[PDB]
């Protein structure tokens, strides 16, 4: 979204965009190439946009578009949760065997060059513990919500 | 032992009472401490950043 304003031709011997004592002109956009090919900057000029943004409209649009009350202690119970506990471990086994491969390799093939010529978003740390995080977050939030429902409901 | 304890000779028989416990167990009642025990796991993973 952008806003504009038509400039005169009477100031052809003077500075079009007659701007002055401020340093917030170089912000918000440099004049883009797809827009200065047209009447920028000799027919019209750009003008800055910020938003009259306030509380009681910010919070009612935050809290009402993304909210879940009774969902916060549901279970998604175990037939697909414990199934997903198989779904990650299996390739994590094979990716651990791939983690075995690079570490027992450990050759002086100029190892700062050996690490940089095989960046692949791959085994040793990238395709590692990322899975360990997902196994951790899924099982704790499952089991902690399970113990609370025993506590709360009788 | 008749005056200190029981063990009174009745009809040629000593009576020792049952010293048996009752064992009131649920053992899911470690639910608060088990929910507590999960919390310091995720705490010690995080919080050192």
């Amino acid at each position: 979204i952008d806003a504009f304003r038509l400039i005169n031709a009477n100031m052809m011997v003077l500075g079009h965009e007659p701007r002055q004592t401020t340093s917030n002109l170089g912000h918000l956009n440099k004049p883009s190439i797809q827009a200065l090919i047209h009447g920028l900057n000799r027919h019209y000029y750009s003008i800055t946009i910020n938003y009259r943004k306030n509380e009681l409209e910010q919070k009612m649009l935050l809290n009402l578009h993304k909210k879940s009350w009774m969902e916060g202690l549901t279970l998604q119970d175990y037939s697909e949760h414990c199934k997903h506990n198989e779904s990650v471990v299996k390739e994590m086994l094979e990716l651990a065997k791939n983690y075995n491969k690079a570490v027992e390799e450990e050759d002086k093939m100029t190892p700062e060059q050996l690490a940089i010529k095989n960046v692949g978003k791959q085994d040793p740390k990238r395709h590692l513990e990322e899975h360990v995080d997902v196994l951790m977050t899924s099982n704790i939030v499952q089991c902690l919500a399970a113990m609370l429902d025993t506590v709360v409901f009788k | 032992y008749a005056k200190k304890r029981g063990w009174v000779l009745g009809p040629n028989n000593y009576y020792s009472f049952a010293s048996q416990q009752q064992k009131p167990e649920d053992t899911t009642i470690p639910s608060t401490e088990l929910a507590k025990q999960v919390i310091e796991y995720a705490r010690q993973l995080e919080m050192i950043v």
